[PDB]
């Protein structure tokens, strides 16, 4: 019964896991800080 | 009281000050400073739910007086200049003190209430049966001045609502200091009520203007808030 | 017949200009009769008059140049029901063959109707005064981050400059609460702002809101215009309604300060919870104030929303971050994540319903990277005729130019938008109206011209559309009811008539009357084949697809699509039985099977890789766009730039072969203008061939898309995402999503496995492979020809 | 043994459920998309 | 009003107590005055209101329950309620006479255990107060007998 309850607690936590979206949201913010430092290089020009 | 009069120069008037005004609606004054340190101008929030009273959801309606010394004092100066052409006759002071209780559930304190007439709309409204409100004189048809056994009913509260709400104030440790001020400046509500039906006649006037007495504010009904 | 010139002259496009004579043939076509009508299209020969328009009086048939040409006694029968009406005495005594009235020579005639006496509902209007100018009710969200409100404030302060100074304006800021801000009053209280507050999690009716704010109509309000002494009071609005609605030029300062003090929701939001959002309540307060104050008057409610509604009515989600919102597989497959959408659905349909009955338009400028609730929000705009501008932020150019073109004026300084349109249609006895798909509502006006068949909003000859503009196009569906072809004489021309009684922003009633003629075919079927246009008919079956996805499954819409495509191709093609090589289609039929090929892969029928809110933006613009706008979104158009060709760009089909490395590709899918640079060009400009004067021709070709992209960003509403990208970059995914792969796995693993091994210099040019499970283009005509020939 | 394996996977799933970091990364996408346009508009 | 300018009464106007109560209440008391003299005399009133627009059933309704009649509400006169409701109202029974009663009096004779209070329906209380009538009136009360200016085969009284 603890196996069934812990399997329900894992599998609920796997729908509610947002790790794949967390990894991609770290991806475009990396290219956003690369872009905003690109326009500071254009600002000094 | 609450200002440290034991003289060492440090900014610690702990006193809690809020300002509430009321009319047909219920009006609150946000007085807290801005989160960025700027001197925010006050914001007045009209609240028209006089049946189900609620707090319009802000966290600056009850602020410390020392940290908001400027915000309070000028707000006192602007309140007379703000309600200039307010042509509202009705009032809902019974809902106003319930809203006052909502402000200080977590603090307590006093309610310096300034009322002029009994509430005509909103909660805690009391109506008196038998037409005994005309004992001081507002009608001229032979029906209320020949029973001196019923004048003792004019001296007790008419309804059991106000002592129950006063008990709710007691559990929240909140006192009420009433300041009842009937107006003698020719209130037009006594003769501007939309009519239908039947009469006329005769003979105009000349002299001895009025002998203006205080209108009946039913002070016995409003006693339990302080007593 | 030039269909392009026909739309340029009368603002319409028919799927058939030669019509099926009988109802047995009308179903043998398997394409329903339809026409896209733009009631505010800028006609090349549009003409204006003011006088009393001369209709069929008892019927309503406006005098088209198609009536009787009676001369001996100067009558005219009608185009329909033929009942012999007469000219009035002034309308006849200068008649001849050369002196003939204006609307009896040209089909498209404006009637700016002379104003009648004020109709006892706006008390204080003098005889001869214009109707009050339109209203904009800004309902702005405040539960977003501080910089996002700074860009929203800057765009709003621009917006208050762009509408005309005479227009009405009111503002509601909503967070956890609903703050209706005070704009009126005297000059004694300018320095202090006020805000009436409504509880977010309570159900407020239109009756309750008006009684709380004093906007309720008093039952004993008869002191009619009897006070001499009121100083310069505005009579269009009573002082109760004046405290929230004021002219722009009169409350310009206090609106500036209100947007200046616009701070976030001051609630401490829990780190595991959404901000408190009463979007449904804030729209209820806006619509209730506008109903009591501004009934049957031009209003538009500009809702700037930046997230999901979590408070009270119109709620879509719970408060916790643990439970996510629905997506398309949650809609199909029954999830707890959308346990609140239902109460938001009937709520948003009912508040759409007083917006129809009071003639108020609704705009929804949804702006968030996160979704907002646009699937529930779409019904509020589609009934009232309003537009939806969904962008990823309040600050990206998709919002900034869409807002400023929403106040873009015509050549005379007024808005290019009608209000409270009154579109009624009159038809022949040979064909009746089925219904209308578009930004209008059927009012149930019964008559003798309605058919039995319901196609969308029907059962009426007349539709209410609270918002129309220069690009609002509405489909009309028809059914021929003639049983036998012997009842139609040769040379019998049937007619139809549209008339739009809308409000130009000048303040007077207009009447755009557009009337056409069309000829049925002979008893032979094939005579309708030359008279077919493929672009206009593709639009109507896109609209039929998007209407049938609302009730039926989108999969079943796909089955209804290709079964109609098989039946149409098999009947209109010249071929021999059991011979695919003898297949041939005419010029009018040769591109339409490709129209339906990319129809099944657009987001209107496919729910994959798109949120229901992203698709909600797609159906909303689909249901109001014109024919030129619809072919762009149903097929992305690719233009090409190279030194090898001189002059105009040429259209190149969407394959990976179009990605040869020395081009500039202009992708145009109605939502992404993509200027993509090739791989070899990026190799040139990496060291800077365009920068140094040795290869300045590369610089000239690089700035060549910077004129065609600008002119199509200028012509397009709503404005698309302008993305400039290179080959191999992160921003090239927008082009790669629409580009089909030229090589499939079936063509590689299907033969030719030994004669490829030993020759040639370590690779060639680095081909880019795109992986998809979609059937390739050329295989689809092979399957469609085989199925049509066999059937 | 299965209970222990499900418990350590519960700790891994709870540590990887960085819902605070989802709203955190949704913050500086909004600052960085606003800083990037005030540089173009200021030019 | 006289012209096609101002708005006739709707269910929206009744809910938010609009200005449009000047022809709701004033017409209500006028038709109640006509219904009171109609019930005093003993004659029933029929309504065949068959307009394509608002005609005012909510005020002309008071004529028909205090007496007992018909309220046929077709859309236009060519529309088929108005034919067959009219000819069925005139066609007779098995014995050849038209099946309508007139000037009826419905008396109730309860026991010494239960008493009558209300007669909600197409009747009106008249009087004869006594021990057979109790308090808590719901409908037409303070009475033991109720009149009926007309009563059909389908009229029922609560």
């Amino acid at each position: 019964k603890g196996i069934e309850d812990r399997d329900r607690l894992l599998s609920l936590a796997q729908r509610q896991d947002k790790s794949e979206e967390n990894e991609r949201l770290k991806s475009e913010v990396q290219q956003l800080k690369c872009r905003v430092e690109k326009l500071t290089r254009g600002a000094t020009v | 009281p609450g200002c440290t009069d034991s003289g060492a120069g440090r900014g610690d008037s702990r006193t809690m000050v809020g300002i509430v005004t009321y009319d047909s609606a219920v009006h609150f004054y946000a007085l807290g400073s801005a989160s960025g340190g700027g001197k925010r101008r006050p914001q007045v929030l009209v609240m028209p739910e006089i049946d189900d009273v609620f707090l319009p959801l802000s966290d600056d309606l009850f602020v410390n007086f020392a940290e908001n010394r400027d915000a309070v004092l000028e707000a006192l100066d602007t309140i007379p200049s703000l309600w200039r052409s307010n042509g509202c006759i009705d009032n809902c002071m019974g809902s106003a003190v319930k809203a006052a209780l909502l402000v200080m559930k977590h603090v307590g304190g006093k309610i310096l209430l300034f009322a002029s007439f009994p509430p005509t709309v909103g909660a805690l409204v009391t109506k008196r049966s038998g037409g005994l409100a005309g004992a001081d004189g507002a009608g001229t048809d032979g029906g209320s001045r020949q029973q001196p056994d019923r004048e003792v009913e004019l001296l007790k509260p008419a309804s059991e609502a106000y002592q129950q709400f006063a008990q709710q104030l007691t559990q929240s440790q909140v006192s009420v200091d009433l300041f009842i001020a009937p107006s003698s400046c020719a209130s037009p509500a006594a003769g501007n009520v939309p009519p239908t039906g039947t009469y006329a006649g005769g003979k105009p006037g000349s002299g001895a203007p009025g002998l203006v007495t205080a209108p009946y504010c039913d002070l016995a009904t409003i006693l339990p808030l302080a007593e | 017949m030039d269909v392009h010139e026909h739309e340029a002259a009368t603002g319409c496009r028919f799927s058939w200009n030669v019509w099926p004579a009988t109802r047995a043939e009308a179903q043998k076509i398997e394409l329903p009769l339809g026409c896209m009508f733009t009631p505010l299209r800028d006609c090349t020969s549009l003409q204006l008059v003011e006088y009393e328009p001369v209709r069929c009086r008892v019927s309503g048939c406006i005098l088209n140049p198609f009536c009787a040409i009676d001369f001996r006694s100067k009558q005219w029968t009608c185009p329909f029901s033929l009942q012999r009406n007469a000219f009035p005495n002034h309308y006849a005594m200068h008649i001849s063959e050369q002196n003939l009235p204006a609307e009896l020579l040209y089909p498209t005639i404006e009637y700016i109707l002379p104003q009648p006496m004020p109709a006892a509902n706006a008390p204080g209007v003098s005889a001869g005064e214009s109707l009050p100018p339109p209203l904009f009710f800004l309902v702005v969200d405040t539960c977003v981050i501080e910089e996002e409100l700074d860009q929203l404030r800057d765009s709003l302060m621009q917006a208050l400059a762009l509408m005309p100074s005479d227009a009405m304006v009111g503002i509601i800021t909503y967070g956890a609460m609903a703050m209706l801000h005070e704009l009126g009053g005297g000059s004694e209280n300018v320095d202090v702002m006020k805000a009436h507050v409504f509880r977010g999690n309570k159900e407020l009716t239109s009756t309750q809101i008006q009684q709380q704010l004093g906007l309720a109509r008093s039952a004993n309000a008869y002191v009619p215009a009897g006070g001499p002494g009121a100083p310069a009071g505005s009579p269009l609005l009573r002082p109760a309604a004046a405290r929230f609605i004021q002219p722009v030029g009169e409350c310009e300062y206090k609106l500036t300060s209100i947007l200046e003090e616009l701070r976030r929701d001051s609630w401490p939001v829990p780190s595991d919870s959404r901000p408190m959002r009463c979007t449904g309540l804030a729209l209820s307060v806006a619509l209730a104030v506008l109903e009591a104050a501004w009934y049957q008057l031009p209003a538009r409610v500009l809702l700037f929303v930046g997230g999901a509604c979590t408070s009270g009515p119109g709620q879509v989600v719970d408060l916790s971050l643990c439970e996510s919102i629905r997506h398309h597989l949650d809609l199909q497959k029954d999830n707890n994540n959308a346990r609140f959408v239902k109460k938001a659905l009937k709520y948003y349909t009912q508040l759409a319903n007083q917006a129809v009955r009071s003639g108020h338009a609704v705009d929804i400028f949804a702006c968030s990277l996160d979704q907002v609730g646009l699937y529930e929000m779409k019904v509020m705009t589609e009934k009232t005729g309003g537009c939806v501008v969904m962008g990823d932020s309040f600050s990206i150019n998709v919002f900034k130019d869409s807002l400023r073109k929403f106040f873009e004026t015509d050549s005379t300084g007024f808005l290019k938008m009608g209000f409270n349109a009154k579109i009624e249609v009159l038809c022949s006895k040979e064909f009746k109206v089925c219904g209308a798909i578009g930004p209008c509502t059927g009012t149930g006006k019964k008559g003798c011209q309605v058919s039995d068949t319901i196609v969308g909003e029907g059962m009426t000859t007349e539709w209410q559309a609270a918002a129309l503009d220069k690009e609002s196009t509405v489909a009309f569906y028809f059914e021929v009811t003639n049983q036998q072809a012997q009842n139609l004489p040769p040379g019998k021309q049937s007619f139809l008539q549209f008339q739009t009684s809308y409000l130009h922003p000048s303040g007077r009633r207009r009447l755009r009357v557009t009337t056409l003629s069309y000829r049925f075919a002979e008893p032979n079927t094939i005579d309708v084949a030359p008279g077919f246009d493929q672009e206009a008919a593709a639009v109507l079956m896109t609209r039929l697809a998007v209407f049938k996805t609302e009730s039926e499954e989108s999969l079943d819409v796909l089955r209804w699509l290709d079964r109609k495509l098989i039946r149409l191709v098999a009947r209109f093609a010249d071929y021999q039985k059991d011979d695919p090589s003898s297949f041939h289609l005419s010029t009018e039929f040769s591109i339409y099977p490709q129209f339906m090929y990319h129809l099944r892969r657009s987001h209107f029928l496919q729910t994959f890789n798109a949120s229901p809110d992203e698709t909600a933006y797609y159906r909303s613009v689909l249901l109001r766009a014109s024919v030129m706008n619809a072919l762009v979104m149903i097929q992305p158009a690719l233009l090409e730039y190279s030194f090898e060709q001189q002059g105009p760009p040429q259209p190149v089909l969407l394959d990976a072969q179009a990605l040869k490395p020395n081009v500039i590709l202009l992708l145009d899918s109605f939502f992404h203008v993509v200027v993509w640079h090739g791989e070899l060009i990026h190799q040139w400009r990496e060291q800077g061939f365009h920068n140094m004067p040795e290869y300045e021709n590369l610089r000239q070709l690089l700035q060549a898309p910077l004129e065609d992209a600008k002119v199509i960003l200028d012509e397009r509403f709503p404005v698309p995402k302008y993305v400039q990208c290179n080959s191999g970059g992160s921003q090239a995914r927008f082009l790669l999503a629409k580009v089909n792969p030229s090589t499939n796995y079936a063509q590689t693993a299907g033969g030719g496995a030994a004669m490829a091994g030993l020759m040639g210099d370590s690779g060639a040019a680095g081909e880019s492979f795109i992986n998809t499970d979609d059937v390739s283009l050329k295989v689809f005509m092979d399957h469609l020809i085989k199925l049509a020939v066999q059937s």
